[PDB]
């Protein structure tokens, strides 16, 4: 659930580090913008990562 | 940034651009070796990008140095953002012309009321994304600590203060973090982190460069 089924979270800090994250809606991983911060565990280095995870 | 203006092509010679997999953070050249930037923007394999005022585009003063050390503040904090900044050596020194030079460090307190000028390559949407090939530029005033702290309730710490407005609508934004808040000629700010971006009565939070400048100066001869 916290891995899989929670939606993308930038966070407060500003930096643009791309990450990926599982879209249950479009049942893949696709890249966002984390702040570098906070955030939650759906929120992967990779594709492949997610996707294992997902 | 949200709500500014493209800068002057030849204006921030002390803008850098922190590049690993992408552009991810912003940064301050404040020696030829050394790099000003905020520590959330740590990673171990940086390239510095000097010169830029287009990051898609050669100008032709162009520097992409690598980073040989990187060094957060040793009483860095992730959880609160307390200490926030981190020094870069850069790997070899920078060249210094008119379009690659230093930011001074600040020789007083930043106060409420004077005026900054924050700048990089962040988001410049409150709605969505877009991403700038131009550098951006705003101009923005430090706010009073009281602001600043009823802003963000039991979050503003030692090394925290606020610069922009109250009003949403102008701020520093994702991608912006680690870059500059200049005042009086000195580099004051680092950029850090705000509740989303440009949003009403939630102004971005920075670094207050000049609690650090001791550090700074000591890091630096002790990597000699
Ligand atoms: C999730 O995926 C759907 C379908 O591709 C897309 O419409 C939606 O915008 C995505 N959600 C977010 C928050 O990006
Ligand atoms: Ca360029």
């Amino acid at each position: 659930h916290d891995f899989c089924l929670v939606s993308k979270v930038v966070g407060r800090c500003r930096a643009s580090m791309p990450r990926w994250w599982y879209n249950v809606t479009d049942g893949s991983c696709q890249l966002f913008v984390y702040g570098g911060c906070d955030g939650n565990s759906n929120n992967y280095l990779t594709k492949e990562e997610c996707l294992k995870k997902c | 940034i949200v709500g500014g203006y493209t800068c002057e092509e030849n204006s921030l010679p002390y803008q850098v651009s922190l590049n690993s997999g992408s552009h991810f953070c912003g940064g301050s050249l404040i020696s030829e070796q050394w790099v000003v930037s905020a520590a959330h923007c740590y990673k171990t394999r940086i390239q510095v990008r000097l010169g830029e005022h287009n990051i898609k585009v050669l100008e032709g003063n162009e520097q992409f140095i690598n980073a040989a050390k990187i060094i957060r503040h040793p009483k860095y904090n992730r959880d609160t953002l307390d200490n926030d900044i981190m020094l870069i050596k850069l790997s070899s020194p920078a060249v210094i012309n008119a379009r690659v030079s230093t930011i001074s460090l600040p020789t007083a307190p930043p106060a409420a009321g004077t005026e900054c000028l924050i700048s990089g390559w962040g988001n410049t949407l409150s709605f969505g994304a877009d991403y700038p090939d131009e550098l951006k530029c705003l101009d923005a005033p430090v706010l009073t600590q009281a602001e600043c702290k009823a802003s963000y309730p039991g979050k503003i710490t030692n090394s925290m203060f606020c610069v922009g407005f109250l009003e949403g609508g102008k701020d520093s934004c994702q991608r912006d973090a680690g870059g500059p808040v200049v005042c009086n000629g000195q580099l004051q700010g680092v950029v850090s982190w705000g509740h989303g971006c440009a949003w009403k009565n939630r102004p971005g939070v920075y670094t207050k460069v000049y609690n650090y400048v001791d550090w700074i100066k000591d890091t630096i001869a002790a990597n000699s």
